[PDB]
C-alpha cells in the first residue's frame, strides 16, 4: 500500500466478524457462542462444533452486556486464536451496540487496551458507523440484528441517543416464536440442535410476501405454495402458509399476545424527535440495512413503511446496496481507511494522559 | 456496494497495456475528499446556459440539438448538476449551406457574402490539418538529428 | 419503466458526448447511480477531477 | 540459401498431414529470398595515407559496416559453412590498428546472423509462435540502427574514434550475441509451439542473474508466449481448436477417448509440463459434453499472462479442471441419470429379482435345454420378453439393453455345448455413455452372470430330487444331497449378503459423494473388478476343483436321476454311484477348503461353523 495496514474488528450480537479495511466481505466471519458445558478455555469454531451438550449463550443480547467475563473473554480469544497477529501493526477499530452506558464504553476501552493489546483504538456506535458507508453523513437507519433492533437517528457524524429507540423485536423472537407455535400445534422441536437446524431453514428458505390476506386464502384453497427440503439431519419441514405470516408479529404484537409497539410506530417516533428542516434531508437518502437480507422480501415492506412514513408530496430516493448482510462491516471498512480519521482516533498517549474516560470524551 | 463504485471509477478511468498498489490506494484518495465535503433554481437552467454560449459563438443547430433533447430528458436532474462540471474540462460534408440548384421548394434570399469568405476558411481550416501534419513530421525527426549517444537510449545502460 | 429508463440513458449519453466529456458509457452509468442514491453531487465532482489528473502520473 | 526450401517442405507436409483443416499455408514472393537487401548482414587507397588519416579512414569504415549497409572498403562475402558471415578486410593496414579492427567487427558477425534468422522465422511454414518471437527481434534490431546513427551524428564532429567506438558498442554486445547464441538452438532442430518455450526457459534461467541479460530474455519470451496463450484460451475453455500450425501440444485427430486428442511428448514448455494431463483432460470432458447439446462456455475463460516464474498461467488450468467435469458430473446426475442405469444392471445381473427369473427359468427350460445348432434365437428373445412382463419388475424402460446374448465358451476365456451354458446376458449404452460402462466393465459383468447361471440351475436341482424321493424309508442319497447344499447354500450367503448388497447401498451413498468423473470411474471399476476376483474365477490355484465339484453335483442330482429311472414311478445300483460321488465330491472340496485357506477366511469360517469338516484330513 503507502500507510500501515488496517484492522477492523467489531464483536456485534450474533457473530464476531473480523478483517482488513479495504474489502466488500469480512476475511473472517465467526460465532460469538461462549462456551460452558451444559470448551471452557476454547471459544468459537470449537464451542459451535461441541454445540449439543453446551451452552449457546452471547455476551451481548439486548444491545448491553449481560456478562462481562464472556465479552472479555471472546474479545481476547478472537486476538490470541482465531487470527494470532502482532498488535503494533494492526490498529484495530472496535463497535459496541448503540446505546451503551458510559461505563460500558469505559469497560470496552480498558479491556481492550489490555487483555486485547492495541497501539491506538477507537470504540464507536453501530449503525452510525454503518452509515459512513452509505456515502453520506446524514440519514436515518433501521438496524436489524439477531439480538435486538433499533432505529439510529444520525445527522452530521452524530446520533443523539435520545431519539434512538430501541426495539426488542428481532430474529431471536421469531425463532422463538416459531417454537412456541410449531410446539403448541404439536410437533417435537426437542434438542438445541434441532432447534438450530429449524433457525436455518426459517432464515434460508421463508417465503416472504407484502400482502398476507390474498396469499393466505390462495393457500387455504389449494396449499401448493410450499417447496420441500431435506437435510442430512433428514428432517422435513416445510408449509407455505405460516412461512410468510410468522414474521408478520414485527408490525403486529396480538398474534402472540403482545402489547407493543410495532415497527412503523417506532420509526415514526423516531422521525418525531428529529427536527423538521433536517427531515427532508434525512428522508431523501433512506438506506435498507440488516443481516435479515438473507431472505430478501422484508426489506420490500421496510421501504413500503418508510414510503407511507413521511408525507408523499416528494417522491422517495432509496439507496439500495446490492448485500446489506455486511452492513456493519462495510461501515467499518470504509472508515479504517480514511487517512485523516487517524486524527480523529485516540493513542495509547491520550488514553493515558487524560484517564480512560476521554474514549467517551474524543468520540463525537 | 458503494465501497466498490468509487473503485470501479477508479479502474476504468486508469488505462494499461508500479500501477498495481495504486488503484488501492486512490479508492482511499476517493473515501478521504468524500468526507471533505460532507463534513463542511432547476437543473435544466444551467444545460439553457450553456446552449446559449453555444449560440453566440456560431453554431445555432447545435445549441437547438441540445435543448431538443433536454426537453425530452425532463422524463436525471442530480446527474446534470455533475455533467456542468465536466463539459468545461476536457481531456488532458454538409451541402445544403450555399445551394439552391436542388429541391422545388428552396429558398430565395439571394446572395450572402458575409461568410462566404469564411467559407473559403472553411477549405483553409482542411489544409490546415494536412499542413500541421507535415511539421509534426519534421520535428519528430529533427529531435534526433541532433543528438548524442545514449542519453535517451538505454541500451548503452547495458 | 425499464423501456424509458433505456432511452433516458441513451439520451444522456449523447449530450455528453458533443460536449465532449472525459467520461465514458460505463462511468456515466456510474454516476447515475451514485445520483439515484441520493450521494451529494458536488462530492463526486471532486473524485472524478482528481483521479483524472491523478492516474496519469502513474502511467 | 538452399536449405531453407528442403525445411520448408518438409515443414509443411507435416502441418498438412496432421489434420484436413489448415492446409496451404502461404509463401513469400522469391524476391524476398533471392535479394540479400530485406536482410542486413554486411575510392580511398589504403596504403599510401598517413596513420592519422588512416584512424579516420577505420573508425568511418566500421561507422560504415555496423549498420546493413556494406562497409566501403570492407565488406560479407558468404557464410559458406559458419553461422556467420567471414568479412574480407583491406590488406595494407598498420597492425597496431589491425587488431583493434578485429575487436570491433565481431560485432557485425554477431550481427549478420540476425536479420537471417528474422527472415527465416516469420515465415508460415516455421510456425505461429516463431512469428512474435522473430517479431521481437525485429524491435531491436530497429534499436541496434538507432544506436550506430548517434554515433554517427558524433562521428560528423571529428571526435569519434577507434577507442570511443570500441566502448560504445560493448553495451551492444550482450543483446547481440546472445540473439546470434538462441537463433542457433532455435535452427538447429525443430522447434515450435512450447519447444521453443523451453529452449527460452533454459536461456531465461541461464543468465538470470545477470541482471543485464535478465531483462532481454524476459522480454523475448513475453512476446512470444502472447500467440501461445491465444491456443490456450481455446482448448481449456471450450473443446473448439483448429490450429493450421500445429505446434500446440494437443493436435487434432480426426480418429476417441484416447486417439482423438492427444499430448505431443517434445511440443510442450518446460514450465507446462507438470500441468499437461490436466489440459488434455479439461478438453476432452469439454468435447463429450457438447455432444451432448449442453453448456459448453465456462466463466472461468479468462486472458492468459506471463510473469517471472509467478503462476497465473499454470493457475487457471485447476480452476477449468474443478469446473469442467463437475458440470459433466452435475448434467449426468440430474439429466440422463447413471443411478438408474447401474440399478438396472443390478437387476438383472447379480440376480436382485427372484420373480422374473422363476416365470423366466419355467417358461424357456425346454429350449435352454435344446442343443446349439439347432437354437431359435427369436423364440428366446420372444420368451424374455414375456417372462419380464409377467413378474412385478416390469417397472424399467432399461430394458430393451438385454438381448439373447450367445457365447459359444464355457468360462474357456479364464482357462460340446448345449443352450443352457451357452446363454449370456448383454447390456447397451450410446456412445456418449460408452466412456462409462465399456467393453472391458461389460466382458467382466458377462463372466459374473455365467457363473450366476450355475448357482440358481443347481438349486431348482437339488430341489426336484428331494421331492421325488419324498422313499419314506430311503436316506442314502439325502446325505450327499446335504452335503452339496451346506457348501451351495452358504456360498450363496456369503457372496450376495456380505459382498455385494451391503457395499452397494455404500456405493450408491459414494457415487454421488465423488468428485469428478475421474473418481466417479474409479470407485465403479474398483466394485466390480474386485468383486469378481473375490468370486470362484481368480484364484493363485485357480480352483479348477469348483469346476469339477459343481459337475458331480450336477450329474448326482439328475443325471443319473431322472425321476429314479421309473424305479417307483432297485438293484441298490445307485448306491455305488452314491458312494462314487462321495469320495469325489470330499476330494474337490477338500482341495478347495485348502486352497482358500492356504491363501488369505469369512467363508471358510462359515463352511465350518461349529467344527464341521474342518479337517477330514490333509493332503497325501
Amino acid at each position: 500500500d503507502d500507510d500501515i495496514a488496517a484492522l477492523v474488528v467489531d464483536n456485534g450480537s450474533g457473530m464476531c466478524k473480523a478483517g482488513f479495511a479495504g474489502d466488500d466481505a469480512p476475511r473472517a466471519v465467526f460465532p460469538s457462542i461462549v462456551g460452558r458445558p451444559r470448551k471452557d478455555s476454547y471459544v468459537g469454531d470449537e464451542a459451535q462444533s461441541k454445540r449439543g451438550i453446551l451452552t449457546l449463550k452471547y455476551p451481548i443480547e439486548h444491545g448491553i452486556v449481560t456478562n462481562w467475563d464472556d465479552m472479555e473473554k471472546i474479545w481476547h480469544h478472537t486476538f490470541y486464536n482465531e487470527l494470532r497477529v502482532a498488535p503494533e501493526e494492526h490498529p484495530v477499530l472496535l463497535t459496541e451496540a448503540p446505546l451503551n452506558p458510559k461505563a460500558n464504553r469505559e469497560k470496552m476501552t480498558q479491556i481492550m487496551f489490555e487483555t486485547f493489546n492495541t497501539p491506538a483504538m477507537y470504540v464507536a456506535i453501530q449503525a452510525v458507523l454503518s452509515l459512513y458507508a452509505s456515502g453520506r453523513t446524514t440519514g436515518i437507519v433501521m438496524d436489524s440484528g439477531d439480538g435486538v433492533t433499533h432505529t439510529v437517528p444520525i445527522y452530521e457524524g452524530y446520533a443523539l441517543p435520545h431519539a434512538i429507540l430501541r426495539l426488542d423485536l428481532a430474529g431471536r423472537d421469531l425463532t422463538d416464536y416459531l417454537m412456541k407455535i410449531l410446539t403448541e400445534r404439536g410437533y417435537s422441536f426437542t434438542t438445541t440442535a434441532e432447534r438450530e437446524i429449524v433457525r436455518d431453514i426459517k432464515e434460508k428458505l421463508c417465503y416472504v410476501a407484502l400482502d398476507f390476506e390474498q396469499e393466505m386464502a390462495t393457500a387455504a384453497s389449494s396449499s401448493s405454495l410450499e417447496k420441500s427440503y431435506e437435510l442430512p439431519d433428514g428432517q422435513v419441514i416445510t408449509i407455505g402458509n405460516e412461512r410468510f405470516r410468522c414474521p408478520e408479529a414485527l408490525f403486529q404484537p396480538s398474534f402472540l399476545g403482545m402489547e407493543s409497539c410495532g415497527i412503523h410506530e417506532t420509526t415514526f417516533n423516531s422521525i418525531m424527535k428529529c427536527d423538521v428542516d433536517i427531515r427532508k434531508d434525512l428522508y431523501a437518502n433512506t438506506v435498507l440495512s440488516g443481516g435479515t437480507t438473507m431472505y430478501p422480501g422484508i426489506a420490500d415492506r421496510m421501504q413500503k413503511e418508510i414510503t407511507a412514513l413521511a408525507p408523499s408530496t416528494m417522491k422517495i430516493k432509496i439507496i439500495a446496496p446490492p448485500e446489506r448482510k455486511y452492513s456493519v462491516w462495510i461501515g467499518g471498512s470504509i472508515l479504517a481507511s480514511l487517512s485523516t480519521f487517524q486524527q480523529m482516533w485516540i493513542s495509547k498517549q491520550e488514553y493515558d494522559e487524560s484517564g480512560p474516560s476521554i474514549v467517551h470524551r474524543k468520540c463525537f | 456496494s458503494i465501497t466498490q463504485l468509487f473503485d470501479d471509477l477508479c479502474e476504468a478511468l486508469l488505462p494499461a497495456a508500479n500501477r498495481k498498489r495504486a488503484k488501492r490506494s486512490l479508492k482511499k484518495v476517493a473515501y478521504n475528499a468524500l468526507f471533505t465535503n460532507l463534513f463542511q433554481l432547476p437543473a435544466r437552467n444551467k444545460i439553457l446556459m450553456l446552449s446559449f454560449d453555444l449560440r453566440v459563438g456560431g453554431l445555432g443547430p447545435k445549441a437547438d440539438r441540445l435543448e431538443e433533447l433536454v426537453e425530452e430528458l425532463e422524463a436525471v436532474g442530480s446527474v446534470l448538476d455533475l455533467l456542468v462540471q465536466l463539459a468545461g474540462s476536457g481531456p488532458p460534408r454538409d451541402y445544403f449551406l450555399n445551394n439552391k440548384h436542388v429541391g422545388r421548394n428552396v429558398p430565395y434570399s439571394g446572395y450572402d457574402c458575409d461568410d462566404l469568405s469564411v467559407f473559403e476558411m472553411d477549405v483553409q481550416s482542411l489544409i490546415s490539418r494536412e499542413e500541421c501534419l507535415c511539421h509534426s513530421m519534421i520535428q519528430e525527426t529533427l529531435q534526433v538529428m541532433e543528438a548524442a549517444p545514449g542519453t535517451g537510449l538505454p541500451t548503452v545502460g547495458l | 419503466n425499464l423501456n424509458a429508463v433505456r432511452e433516458t440513458m441513451d439520451v444522456l449519453l449523447e449530450i455528453s458526448r458533443i460536449l465532449n466529456t472525459g467520461l465514458d458509457m460505463e462511468t456515466l452509468s456510474i454516476c447515475v447511480r451514485l445520483c439515484e442514491q441520493g450521494i451529494n453531487p458536488e462530492a463526486l465532482s471532486s473524485v472524478i477531477k482528481e483521479l483524472r489528473k491523478a492516474t496519469e502520473a502513474l502511467k | 540459401l538452399q536449405q531453407s526450401l528442403e525445411l520448408k517442405r518438409k515443414m509443411l507436409r507435416d502441418k498438412q498431414n496432421k489434420k484436413n483443416s489448415g492446409q496451404h499455408l502461404p509463401i513469400f514472393p522469391a524476391w524476398v529470398y533471392e535479394r540479400p537487401a530485406l536482410i542486413g548482414d554486411f575510392a580511398l587507397p589504403i596504403g599510401t595515407l598517413p596513420l592519422a588519416s588512416q584512424e579516420s579512414a577505420v573508425v568511418e569504415d566500421l561507422l560504415y559496416v555496423l549498420v546493413g549497409v556494406d562497409g566501403r572498403y570492407v565488406s560479407a562475402q558468404p557464410l559458406a559453412g559458419r553461422q556467420s558471415r567471414t568479412f574480407l578486410v583491406d590488406p595494407n593496414l598498420d597492425l597496431s590498428i589491425r587488431e583493434l579492427v578485429h575487436r570491433i567487427l565481431p560485432v557485425a558477425a554477431s550481427y549478420s546472423a540476425v536479420t537471417r534468422f528474422i527472415e527465416e522465422k516469420s515465415s508460415f511454414e516455421y510456425g505461429q509462435v516463431n512469428h512474435a518471437l522473430a517479431a521481437a527481434m525485429r524491435t531491436l534490431v530497429k534499436e541496434h540502427l538507432i544506436l550506430v546513427s548517434q554515433l554517427e551524428q558524433l562521428h560528423r564532429q571529428g571526435l569519434l574514434s577507434l577507442q570511443k567506438l570500441w566502448f560504445y558498442i560493448q553495451p551492444a554486445m550482450r543483446t547481440m550475441d546472445i540473439l546470434a547464441s538462441l537463433a542457433t538452438s532455435v535452427d538447429k532442430g525443430e522447434c515450435l509451439g512450447g519447444s521453443t518455450l523451453s529452449l527460452l526457459h533454459d536461456r531465461s534461467f541461464s543468465y538470470t542473474g545477470d541482471s543485464q541479460a535478465q531483462e532481454l530474455c524476459l522480454y523475448l519470451t513475453k512476446a512470444a508466449s502472447a500467440p501461445y496463450f491465444e491456443v490456450l484460451e481455446k482448448w481449456i475453455y471450450r473443446g473448439i481448436i483448429h490450429d493450421p500450425y500445429s505446434e500446440f501440444m494437443v493436435e487434432e485427430h480426426e480418429l476417441y477417448w484416447d486417439q482423438r486428442y492427444t499430448i505431443v511428448q517434445q511440443q510442450i514448455p518446460s514450465f507446462l509440463q507438470k500441468m499437461a494431463d490436466k489440459i488434455l483432460s479439461t478438453g476432452k470432458y469439454l468435447n463429450v459434453v457438447r455432444e451432448c447439446g449442453h453448456d459448453v462456455t465456462c466463466p472461468v475463460a479468462k486472458e492468459i499472462i506471463y510473469t517471472l516464474k509467478e503462476r497465473a498461467y499454470v493457475e487457471q488450468i485447476e480452476k477449468a479442471f474443478n469446473y469442467a467435469s463437475k458440470v459433466l458430473l452435475d448434467f449426468l446426475m440430474e439429466e440422463k441419470e447413471l443411478v438408474a442405469h447401474l440399478r438396472s444392471i443390478k437387476r438383472y445381473f447379480l440376480m436382485d429379482q427372484g420373480d422374473f427369473f422363476v416365470h423366466f427359468m419355467d417358461l424357456a427350460e425346454e429350449e435352454l435345454r435344446k442343443p446349439v445348432e439347432d437354437i431359435t434365437p427369436p423364440r428366446l428373445e420372444a420368451l424374455l420378453e414375456l417372462a419380464l412382463r409377467m413378474s412385478t419388475a416390469n417397472t424399467d424402460p432399461f430394458k430393451d439393453d438385454l438381448k439373447i446374448d450367445l457365447m459359444p465358451h464355457d468360462l474357456i476365456t479364464q482357462l460340446a455345448l448345449s443352450g443352457l451354458e451357452a446363454f449370456s446376458f448383454d447390456y447397451i449404452v450410446k456412445w456418449p455413455l460408452s466412456l462409462i460402462i465399456n467393453r472391458k466393465a461389460l466382458t467382466r459383468y458377462q463372466m459374473l452372470f455365467r457363473h450366476m447361471f450355475y448357482c440358481k440351475h443347481v438349486e431348482r436341482q437339488l430341489c426336484s430330487v428331494w421331492i421325488s424321493n419324498k422313499a419314506q424309508w430311503f436316506a442314502g442319497a439325502f446325505t450327499l444331497r446335504q452335503r452339496m447344499l451346506n457348501f451351495v447354500q452358504n456360498i450363496q450367503y456369503y457372496m450376495m449378503f456380505e459382498v455385494m448388497e451391503p457395499t452397494w447401498h455404500i456405493l450408491e451413498k459414494n457415487l454421488k459423494s465423488a468428485s469428478n468423473i475421474d473418481d466417479v470411474l474409479g470407485h465403479h471399476t474398483g466394485f466390480l473388478d474386485t468383486c469378481l476376483k473375490d468370486c470362484m474365477l481368480t484364484n493363485p490355484e485357480l480352483l479348477k476343483v469348483f469346476s469339477k465339484l459343481m459337475s458331480v453335483c450336477v450329474m448326482f442330482t439328475n443325471c443319473m436321476q431322472k425321476f429314479t429311472q421309473s424305479m417307483k414311478l432297485l438293484v441298490s445300483g445307485f448306491e455305488a454311484t452314491i458312494n462314487k460321488f462321495d469320495k469325489n465330491f470330499s476330494a474337490h472340496l477338500l482341495d478347495l477348503l485348502a486352497r482358500l485357506s492356504i491363501y488369505s477366511a469369512s467363508v471358510i469360517s462359515r463352511l465350518d461353523f461349529n467344527g464341521f469338516y474342518t479337517e477330514r484330513l490333509e493332503r497325501l
